[PDB]
DNA sequence: TATATATATATGTGTATATATACACACATACATATACA
DNA sequence: TATATGTATGTGTGTATATATACACATATATATATATA
């Protein structure tokens, strides 16, 4: 059966946009952890969903766009 | 890329081997490395922007890399490299082949020891037999101060195997060939006796520092092995250490 | 310590273990602990298979068979010389 | 691969024997073949029987003939139903098997089985397996275990009779390479020279622990010790017998 | 079925034809609502992004589809394209031009054939490339093409023929991949091979293929990996395979080093190793449309899957054997051996080297022996002595 | 294009070291695969 | 958590099968390596 789509109903079933929509193994995932006033960048070992941390990093990424757009302005 | 190149230079200056042939990944593998900044106009293999693509050449145009940094980089690197080359290839071995110790060798008493060396390993079979006369022979040597090693047949003469080169300092020195210095026999006695080619073994707490005080070669007495491969011994001994 | 005919050897123990393997190589009486420690027996074991004249194998059970089997071929031998 | 003909072999003569006179010779392919055939002669007063050990022991005139007719002597296995039986009777890990089969000689090949094999040119495998494979198995039993009249195997029966025929005239020392070669011409010995050197020296050795308590020989030299299990000896250009 | 996969690749047309059930040839009622007008399946197949027959993937399926875009991705770069699809009873011809610009009304017949064919010319020059395109490029792009051909002919199944401009594609195996691979740093070489099973369905129904060579000239660990028909660079199979067998290796190379010190990790373990992985992975998921990287729990297959022990056991052992090497024959080619004549030959495998001396004088007679072989035909090689039996070692 | 290295091959008569493979069987060392449990 | 229990390797003997390697010695030739010229 030919199915026709939205961007709405793709983006929940499809990969494509942000990655895989449950948990898979991420290659290099990190992750910052406070000992006693010292920052240190760890390995996390566990599987984890790359589509949710694309939802943290596409708003991310809006506010730095809006900082570097705004840099040379007066506000 | 940049640092490789630089890496693979210093490395055949710095190393006197100046043969071996090293990668990016020999190069690279100790580097952690965070790159922070804007690139105009580049592009990316999907929505995730896990990829940036672009042409290299943009880089090779365009950019240049600072010399301090490449320089204490490739410092650095090679400084590992020719730990792994001390290390790994040159690790913890064993002992050399057809060699049979003293049971006092490099001790506390080292210096009275022998080392028979033997042509072959029907001679080291007589010596065997000979050096365990156990209660027939009660002046006769063991194995509590006397160690056996073959010498392989025909020495290497070292006499035509050897460069000068008379240093700006004035004191001159003498450089092996490759060929000499990957010899078998002559690698495993020099490994036997704790010898040093940088040691001219003037006086006696140099001279104490061996690993047994004396050789003695066990040859034939037909004129090919009492002539030829004892006077290419006496000829090693004397291009390297006549004292 | 051997000789060259004669056998002579010598082990090192460390202190205070005689009595572990006394008490843990144990003894029968067919041997010894300190046997069972240094591997000191062997068995005899035979596999009696000869050829025969003209051609073949042959497989005995015991050396007196050989012997009775080889006492005819030399009388005969002496009687024809 | 079996099935559909992709092992072949050459077959090449054992030995060929030359008339005085005439042009051609006689090839025997077996040694007990031409051994059944010279017992029926009278008078081999003017042949030369060549033996071939290996094939590179041909001259240049028979390797012409015998590349002249290359496709005429290359033979094609073809593989049958009761083969897997006999492969697995003489190369399996059972021996009990193997000792059940080789007491029996060789059966000998018939008319019928010998004018198919050199008229179609193919060869079952299971006619291979009970002949050559067969008689190897009985001549290795023949050269590897000993005898219980005299108590030696073929080739230490061979170093003694040779032993006996070389050192008739004065008891003077030889080489052991020396006297291999003696016994290697004089009692028609077909093999390598190692293998003959090697048994000259085991025959020798005397010390506390050998496979001999009374040797045929003499040992001058050094012939190894208890230590080494008699492994130690010398080279053969070294030591001697007597 | 599809018994063929005809690509073609010639003056900067490009082309593919199946030749399984074709496209529906059938009204598709909700796209020609939203159209106000008739559109066809193919039409929505080919023009209508977000829309295929994958939008609802199953677990199980090993598609490489699934997100409704590819072939609209086609025709958007395309100055012109045609699809032409038959169900055996009808043939459907759309013509897509203007990188889907233009989409001419179908033309529809009667006929008996069924398949599927796009046909199309990129546009080049706005992609960077000359117009028309020179040597280099048209060079260049063949040898891709032809490459990802021979690809699709390991992957595909048994009953199914990959042709590239009418050539078929020889490689029907990872082996042949990796001799393909690897024909120029390392000729004549080892082929360590695998099928990699698992015990649960789905994966049950989808063994891996795997053919590896290793090698002391490959500078740098290298797989090639085709999974359910796609040629991706990077995915948790490649680093299954790599930690598997560098946790044997380490085992081995302590075993076998009396230093017994020296510590050595994947990149020592793998860096002279080649592989080819081909197959079909149920459930997996990409990091974009190229479908460059595959995404998957690693632990997927270390439940499931598991690598032969006879394939783990030779790759260790040729690495082992490097790292050692790195610490510190007799075969006449014959002329004819491996290629249009190659059944005609013979190998005379010989015991020795004096055999081989015999042999060697007795095939060259050249005018001595018009009516015998020579080494047009012939090889030699040397049995080493007495064969090792294998009956008992099995 | 030049003057200059340092390593590299081949010939006869000599000096020395080796290594896989088959074949049988009693014996030694390495798990490992369960089966009660715990 | 100890126990057996059926797996798999592993040298070793005599008589066979087929190979491999280091060194000395003289002299003519060689193919790439090197200064400094610039």
């Amino acid at each position: 059966a030919f199915e026709i789509s939205d961007f709405k109903e793709h983006a929940k079933k499809k990969s494509m946009w942000a990655g895989a929509l449950n948990k898979v193994t991420i290659s290099g995932l990190m992750g910052v952890f406070t000992e006693d006033e010292d920052l240190m960048a760890l390995p996390i070992h566990r599987d984890h969903c790359p589509a949710l941390l694309k939802i943290f990093d596409e708003i991310i990424v809006n506010a730095t766009d809006h900082e570097r757009a705004c840099h040379n302005k007066t506000k | 890329k940049t640092i490789n190149e630089m890496v693979v230079k210093k490395f055949q200056q710095t190393i006197k081997d100046k043969n071996r042939k090293t990668t990016l990944r020999d190069s690279c593998s100790n580097i952690f490395i965070v790159i922070v900044g804007s690139i105009p106009g580049i592009e990316w293999t999907g929505q995730r922007k896990d990829e940036l693509s672009i042409a290299e050449n943009v880089f090779k145009t365009h950019y240049s890399i600072p010399s301090s940094f490449l320089t204490s980089m490739t410092k650095s690197i090679v400084d590992i490299l020719l730990q792994s080359i001390s290390k790994k290839d040159n690790h913890k071995q064993v002992d050399v082949d057809k060699y049979t110790r003293a049971r006092n060798a490099g001790g506390k008493r080292a210096q009275d020891c022998m080392l028979l060396a033997a042509e072959g390993d029907s001679a080291l079979s007589l010596l065997r037999t000979g050096l365990t006369l156990g209660k027939s022979n009660p002046s006769g040597p063991s194995f509590d101060f006397c160690g056996m090693i073959s010498l392989g047949g025909v020495i290497m003469n070292a006499c035509k195997k050897v460069t000068n080169i008379t240093t700006d300092s004035g004191e001159t020195i003498m450089v092996r060939n490759e060929q000499l210095t990957n010899n078998k026999v002559l690698q495993g006695i020099v490994q036997v006796l704790g010898l040093d080619f940088n040691c001219h073994y003037k006086t006696q707490e140099e001279r104490a520092k061996l690993r047994y005080g004396c050789i003695v070669a066990c040859v034939d007495q037909d004129l090919d092995g009492c002539g030829k491969i004892l006077g290419l011994l006496l000829a090693y001994f004397h291009l390297f250490w006549p004292q | 310590y051997s000789s060259s005919e004669t056998i002579e050897i010598l082990v090192k123990l460390k202190p205070n273990s005689l009595n572990r393997i006394v008490e843990e190589f144990k003894e029968t009486e067919e041997q010894d602990s300190i046997e069972n420690f240094l591997r000191l027996r062997n068995c005899l074991h035979s596999h009696l298979n000869f050829v025969k004249p003209k051609g073949g194998i042959i497989e005995f059970n015991t050396y007196y068979e050989i012997l009775y089997a080889w006492l005819p071929y030399r009388r005969e031998l002496y009687q024809k010389r | 691969l079996i099935i559909h003909g992709f092992v072949k072999r050459l077959l090449t003569p054992l030995i060929r024997v030359y008339e005085k006179g005439k042009t051609m010779p006689v090839e025997f392919y077996y040694e007990q073949e031409f051994d059944a055939w010279a017992k029926k002669q009278t008078s081999l007063a003017n042949h030369t029987v060549k033996y071939y050990k290996g094939l590179a022991a041909h001259d240049t005139h028979e390797v012409k003939s015998m590349f002249k007719h290359f496709d005429n002597m290359v033979y094609t296995f073809t593989l049958d139903d009761s083969a897997k039986e006999l492969f697995h009777i003489y190369f399996g890990g059972e021996s009990e098997l193997r000792k059940r089969e080789l007491c029996t000689g060789v059966v000998p090949l018939t008319e019928t089985q010998t004018q198919s094999i050199h008229s179609v040119r193919r060869i079952p495998c299971s006619l291979h397996l009970q002949v050559d494979t067969k008689a190897y198995k009985l001549d290795a039993i023949e050269r590897q275990i000993p005898n219980f009249l005299d108590g030696m195997t073929r080739a230490r029966r061979k170093i003694l009779a040779g032993g006996v025929k070389c050192f008739a005239s004065n008891n003077r020392e030889r080489k052991v390479f020396q006297f291999g070669g003696y016994v290697a011409d004089h009692m028609f010995y077909h093999h390598g020279d190692m293998s003959l050197n090697t048994s000259i020296i085991k025959a020798a050795q005397y010390y506390p622990g050998s496979s001999h308590l009374y040797p045929v020989f003499i040992g001058i030299g050094s012939f190894g010790s208890r230590h080494l299990g008699g492994k130690d000896a010398g080279s053969p250009r070294y030591i001697s017998v007597q | 079925k599809v018994t063929y996969i005809k690509i073609s690749f010639d003056k900067g047309v490009f082309s593919c034809e199946n030749d399984g059930p074709g496209i529906p040839i059938a009204k598709h009622e909700q796209a020609s609502l939203i159209a106000k007008r008739d559109v066809y399946v193919p039409e929505v197949a080919s023009c209508h992004f977000l829309a295929g027959t994958n939008i609802n993937k199953a677990k199980d399926c090993i598609k490489g589809g699934t997100n409704g875009v590819g072939l609209k991705l086609a025709m958007v770069h395309s100055q012109w394209a045609i699809l032409t699809t038959a169900d055996g009873a009808q043939k459907y011809v759309q013509h897509i031009n203007q990188r889907l610009d233009i989409i001419e009304p179908p033309t529809i017949t009667p006929s008996r054939e069924m398949f599927t064919r796009i046909e199309l010319m990129p546009v080049y020059q706005e992609l960077g490339y000359a117009e028309p395109l020179s040597e280099t490029e048209q060079a260049d792009l063949s040898a891709w093409i032809y490459l990802r051909a021979c690809q699709c002919a390991a992957y595909v199944g048994k009953g199914t023929t990959i042709y590239y401009n009418d050539k078929p594609c020889r490689t029907g195996s990872v082996m042949a991949l990796a001799k393909m691979y690897t024909l120029l740093s390392a000729p004549n070489s080892t082929i360590h091979t695998a099928t990699i099973k698992a015990d649960a369905k789905p994966y049950s129904l989808h063994p891996l293929q795997v053919a590896a060579v290793v090698s002391p000239k490959f500078k740098k660990f290298e797989h090639v990996s085709v999974i359910n028909g796609v040629n991706c660079v990077k995915g948790e199979h490649v680093t299954f395979l790599k930690k598997t067998i560098n946790e044997m290796v380490v085992k081995k190379f302590q075993q076998t080093i009396k230093d017994k010190n020296r510590k050595t990790t994947l990149r020592d373990s793998c860096s002279n190793i080649f592989i080819v992985i081909v197959g079909s992975i149920p459930g997996i998921e990409w990091t974009g449309q190229r479908k460059d990287e595959l995404s998957i729990a690693e632990n997927v297959f270390k439940t499931h899957y598991s690598i032969p022990s006879s394939f783990l056991t030779s790759m260790t052992k040729s690495i082992v054997d490097i790292l050692l090497q790195s610490i510190s024959d007799k075969y006449t080619r014959a002329r004819n051996a491996g290629g249009k004549r190659a059944q005609d030959c013979m190998l005379l495998a010989a015991e020795g080297d004096s055999a081989l001396s015999l042999l060697r004088t007795g095939l060259t007679l050249g005018k001595s022996n018009p009516s015998g072989p020579s080494f047009d035909f012939c090889g030699m090689i040397s049995l080493g002595g007495v064969i090792m039996n294998a009956c008992k070692k099995v």
